[PDB]
């Protein structure tokens, strides 16, 4: 039926993606070696959103886990539940970038890019009528966001018309751990705006912020970050896998949020989240996670909504719940002020509500809000850009294999009129 | 007690020689005697100098 | 069958070649038909 | 498959390959006698040795590495040390005439018999790569194998190999106490042909290494076994992370594009933050942020250069050991917003992390302890300019009354070969004052 | 039944054909006195239980023959089989041609005669020999006239040590080589050839060996003559008959004379810390060091190119290494030879012989080339009796021994066609 190809690419994404295919696998009952042992009839039905269907009743995944460098894929064979992929579908390469664009977009990523898309079509092919596609990113890397550049636009051309999800995580910009980031980032971006139908902006800095001040976690590790964000893997797809008595699957909520085409950069979040003693002196109503999923600490981008307004704003919902009390407590969202709401769109709300909540919980929520405050976040990498540029730091690297001094200044010019298609609805 | 004799060894031979942890076995034991019989050798012409 | 074939050869051919042995000629535990003194190796 | 093939050349260099490899036979569950022995050889699940070991058809494993020097002695107390068997003894190359102190004999009178056979040597190491990180030079600025014999091996493996990446190990002559009074005409005729043909070439005194061991090590009369546990544990930890796996693995390739801003700026200097004699480890707490702010002290450095007179150009930490990465970002926005720690103004961003999982390791003897974790930083300061102002002038004067020229002259060299390479420094004199200057 | 019958003539003969049989009886599992505690090869087996070879063994000098005799194998051989003169052929073509011969050729030929009538399914002859000396020229020359015009078509193979360019230890040497070249032109089947200066030259490198004896020669002429023959006796992938030589090599019926090398010849303290895989053999074949008769290879051109591999080896790690020979441009194959090569493979890995110094290799390879090369030789081996015969040094004995002085001149252009063949068949 309704499918969906997942794609993941990059050091950073491998380890996003192994940690994404847990809570999809153990959400529909699949052991570790691949078969079936749920326990509700309803668990089955749509598990051909995102596996296949071996013999002898075992499940695969639809995942490619491209890598330039095979020190990373070693890992996720001896993963815990890293065996049920297809060993097809694993694809790496001899010669790493190394954090250069110009190395992840000409030189070895061409002679790559087609041992990937071969295995595109394939898991493409046992589709009946395919609906879009997934991919993981992190956008300070040469050889994940490097190689993402060339495998969205090539996979466009080929299948224009599907709705081709991309996530990306933006770079932390208050210490950054790379130093020729801005020439990675601000080259991404560019091709991050004309190509992708649907994408979402992670600053992980904010989830040291939200695993600090809320969760109270004490020691994390980059896997247990890479829960939050799989929390919210899951939870913008739950329509397609799942019953609904207000539904909304991936197309109806990017044609229904998404004004004018070259703005879909969201900041995401997650209502029900607390610490293990403090959730039990918390409540779980309704009106609780929608005093949530807006608080400006619970978010997930480090853009705060108080310089500016929101465009549209979304909220998925897991779990069976009335709908007069998560609408009156919508409607009191837009209507307590009217400077961070847009006067000249007149509602701004979007409602979904499944009937299968995560287990764990009785109530969740996935927040998805487009603001206008987003612009600070690219004129602080426009200034960060232009403060290498000046002086030509770092770019005898990148010239070397196939660019020249035009390719940036393009990239820029493309970069800062971004924030005026930001400024001028914002003011 | 001829279809005994005949049959297990021709079962024997045929299934040994259709298996496989066995290939890596014979190999790994070839390899094993003949650097064995190398050092031997090396060590006996040595005591002959 | 082919697994007792297996353990029918190990057992007569790999007796007497103990001070060494390559990587893959042996997996899960096949010393205890030769138990008497793989063992203490 | 990845690989490394370390290639060394001089007195100086087999006497770092001695207390290197004893290193890495350590690491990995290996023996003097090359075979690993019983436990691990049933299961055989490792495969981290592969990098730097080869492996024969009968179980034994032989490195790769090759010996290179004009002086007969110092190779042969390798084939009767303890290592006798571990090298195959094709790869101990060996002179018979020496070098004896002359740049101008080690390029060309001697080296000429011996440039073809290592490269015959070296063509069998880099054969067996599926795909090569990266050579490994470790030389001197001393005499004539390690400063005249290495600068013809760069000008014919870059022609052989090309874009293929080839770190560099290096010591460096002392401001002031050195042991050779011909030695800065080759510290200035070896870096004028290591400004085109090499990628990254780190820099060490020997002299700062002798402050730090009355100072942090607490040894009273360090000899020379000493000085080469410090750089091989250095190089233990630049290549750390490619054979055991990591949070943020760097590679070898990920450093040459990652420090150099441009492209004869490449003389980053390192240091090894958490060196703590046995007892003091007993008494000091190591924890992940404080061993981040102990690399940017006036004392442990390597180079004697004091970085308060000049400005950051970039950094580059490799961590090892237990470390979680909440707790290393909280270090780095210290030492970035403190006021001393000077950071050029074309660098807003500066800082490169890399996290590995394996702790360090203890050689028996060593006078090193087991520390839980350590890092290991690498930076190209603009302070190094600083230095050169006191080496080329030691030239200056020498070849002002023409002093010591007449054996160079008379082994094979023109006397033209000083005046382009005293005009050649005088530009990278300039090179890092044009670069240091803030922005018009 | 591929039956062969050796005979050894000449001290080269005798000389090699100790260090052959001490290798072919320690080759099966045969005792060397004849008992024992597939070989009906080179066996005839007598009911007492004992192992007779194939073998007739002549000189004309006693000592030689008399040390064999009292040696270490004599119960191994029917002594009457050890054939022995009175008077030495002294170095003399004519003598050991029309003179001395003319008493032992008659029995050698009746042995030669039970020996074949105690076979049953005959395949040839192995005739050891020089290009030395009077009695291995002139009495080779009649056994193989003889045998030619009495046996029929049948392969006399002959094997014969070569004359170095700068290594002789006569000083008539070009005399009776360029006359046995010139009268076994004909009647042998095909005549490999060996220099005693190049198997010096790949003992002090290869071997790592100082100072050779001439049985640390003969041990390398045995290991080449049991890769020649290990196929009929041991049976292989691909077995190649002794008759399939003469269809294989040989072009031109003057051509018969290809070259030999063997590999793996490498010492045990080296070969302990290197593998020789089948690639790495069969391309250190085609060296101009690791070759075994001094002719510059690069100079000439290959015609044809038969190897022998012995062991274990699977058939595609050959034939991919053979294109990858093929394909380099340098190593020049004749544009009238687009198949090259010719391959056998034998199962049985290479023997060790007690006392001796090649390390147990468990895969070899014996190449049969023949080239162009071999022109300088014959250039230099006709300049030589050029400049002695310009003057008439040393005819005087051989013309009181039975010649006219126009057959040396008849001999010297019926030589001297063969050097214009080969530039026929090569330009």
């Amino acid at each position: 039926m309704r499918e969906i190809v997942h794609l993941q690419a990059g050091q950073c994404g491998n380890q996003i993606g192994a940690k994404f295919w847990e809570v999809i696998s153990d959400e529909h009952g699949i052991d570790p070696t691949g078969t079936y042992h749920g326990d509700s009839d309803l668990q089955l039905e749509r598990i051909n959103v995102y596996y296949n269907e071996a013999t002898g009743g075992k499940y695969v995944p639809r995942a490619v886990l491209v890598d330039l460098e095979p020190g990373t894929m070693d890992s996720v064979r001896s993963g815990p539940f890293g065996q049920i992929f297809r060993p097809d579908n694993f694809v790496f390469g001899q010669s790493g970038a190394g954090n250069n664009w110009a190395k992840g977009h000409y030189t070895e990523g061409a002679e790559l890019v087609d041992s990937v898309l071969d295995v595109v079509r394939k898991e493409a092919e046992s589709c009946d009528c395919l609906q879009g596609f997934q991919l993981t990113h992190s956008l300070g890397g040469g050889t994940g966001s490097g190689m993402g550049t060339l495998l969205i636009s090539k996979i466009r051309e080929e299948y224009p018309d599907r709705i081709m999800n991309t996530f990306s995580v933006v770079p932390s910009p208050k210490v950054s751990d790379t130093v020729v980031e801005p020439y990675n980032a601000t080259l991404s971006v560019h091709q991050l705006v004309e190509n992708t139908d649907e994408t979402y902006c992670i600053d992980n800095e904010a989830l040291y912020d939200i695993c600090f001040r809320t969760l109270k976690l004490t020691t994390p590790t980059y896997g247990d970050l890479n829960h939050l964000v799989s929390a919210t893997m899951s939870g913008v797809t739950t329509c397609l896998r799942f019953p609904g008595q207000l539904n909304a699957d991936l197309r109806k909520l990017a044609v229904n949020m998404v004004p004018f085409p070259r703005l879909h950069f969201f900041m995401p979040g997650f209502a029900p989240l607390t610490s293990r003693g403090s959730q039990q002196y918390r409540a779980l109503t309704v009106p609780e996670l929608t005093q949530q999923m807006f608080d400006a600490k619970n978010m997930m981008a480090a853009c705060d909504p108080r310089h500016g307004r929101y465009l549209t704003v979304a909220a998925v919902f897991r779990g069976r719940m009335s709908m007069k009390e998560v609408d009156e407590q919508m409607l009191n969202v837009q209507n307590k002020n009217s400077s961070y709401f847009v006067e000249w769109i007149p509602n701004n709300v979007k409602t979904a509500v499944c009937d299968i909540p995560p287990r764990g919980l009785k109530m969740s929520a996935t927040f998805i809000g487009n603001s206008t405050a987003i612009q600070e976040l690219f004129k602080r990498i426009s200034e960060q850009f232009t403060a290498m540029f000046r002086r030509k730091a770092f770019l005898h690297w990148y010239t070397g294999e196939g660019m020249d001094e035009m390719e940036f200044t393009e990239a820029e010019s493309n970069m800062n009129d971004l924030v005026s298609e930001y400024q001028q609805y914002q003011d | 007690l001829k279809h005994e004799s005949l049959k297990d060894k021709k079962m024997r031979q045929q299934v040994r020689e259709n298996s496989i942890e066995l290939r890596e076995l014979e190999q790994k034991l070839k390899a094993a005697y003949m650097n064995k019989e190398r050092a031997a050798q090396i060590v006996e012409k040595d005591a002959m100098k | 069958i082919i697994e007792e074939e297996r353990l029918r050869l190990l057992k007569e051919h790999a007796a007497k070649l103990l001070g060494y042995l390559p990587k893959g000629v042996f997996k899960r535990e096949d010393d205890v038909d030769m138990l008497g003194e793989e063992f203490r190796k | 498959m990845r690989e490394c093939i370390s290639i060394h050349v001089g007195q100086a260099g087999v006497q770092i390959g001695n207390a290197c490899w004893e290193l890495y036979c350590l690491e990995h569950g290996i023996q003097p006698d090359g075979q690993m022995p019983s436990d691990k050889t049933i299961g055989g699940g490792d495969d981290s040795f592969n990098t730097f070991f080869s492996e024969t058809g009968a179980g034994k494993h032989v490195p790769r590495a090759v010996f290179v020097d004009l002086e007969p002695t110092v190779i042969d107390e390798v084939r009767t040390g303890t290592y006798r068997q571990l090298f195959h003894p094709e790869q101990l190359i060996t002179g018979k005439e020496d070098a004896a102190n002359n740049y101008a004999r080690g390029h060309y009178t001697i080296g000429k018999e011996i440039i073809d056979l290592v490269l015959d040597r070296i063509r069998k190491l880099a054969d067996q790569c599926t795909g090569l990180q990266g050579f490994l030079v470790f030389h001197s600025f001393g005499g004539g194998t390690g400063s005249g014999f290495t600068s013809l091996l760069m000008e014919r493996l870059s022609v052989d190999y090309g874009k293929k990446s080839k770190l560099e190990f290096s010591i460096y002559p002392a401001p002031q106490v050195s042991t050779a009074v011909v030695e800065p005409y080759n510290s200035i005729l070896t870096t004028h042909t290591t400004l085109e043909h090499s990628d990254c070439a780190f820099m060490v005194d020997n002299e700062a290494i002798y402050d730090i061991c009355r100072r942090n090590l607490d040894i009273e009369r360090p000899t020379y076994t000493n000085l080469n546990r410090l750089i091989g544990q250095i190089v233990s930890s630049i290549t750390a992370s490619l054979r055991f796996d990591g949070a943020l693995n760097v590679d070898l390739t990920e450093f040459q594009t990652n420090l150099v801003p441009y492209p004869r700026i490449h003389f980053p200097l390192a240091t090894y933050a958490p060196v703590i004699s046995a007892e003091k480890a007993y008494h000091e707490q190591l924890s992940v942020a404080e061993i981040t702010n102990a690399c940017f002290e006036p004392a442990n450095q390597m180079v004697k250069c004091d970085p308060r007179h000049g400005k950051y150009m970039a950094c580059c930490l490799l961590y090892r050991g237990d470390v979680v990465p909440k707790d290393v970002n909280a270090a780095i926005a210290t030492i970035k917003t403190k006021r001393t720690i000077q950071f050029v103004d074309w660098c807003p961003t500066g800082f490169k992390v890399g996290i590995n999982y394996q702790p360090p390791t203890v050689v028996p003897g060593g006078d090193l302890a087991k520390v839980q974790r350590a890092v290991c930083m690498l930076s190209n300061t603009t302070a190094i300019a600083e230095a050169w102002a006191r080496l080329d002038h030691k030239f200056d004067l020498m070849y002002a009354k023409r002093a010591f020229v007449h054996w160079y002259v008379g082994e094979g060299m023109e006397e033209g070969e000083f005046s382009e390479a005293r005009e050649d420094m005088a530009a990278l004199e300039k090179d890092y004052e044009e670069v240091g200057v803030d922005s018009v």
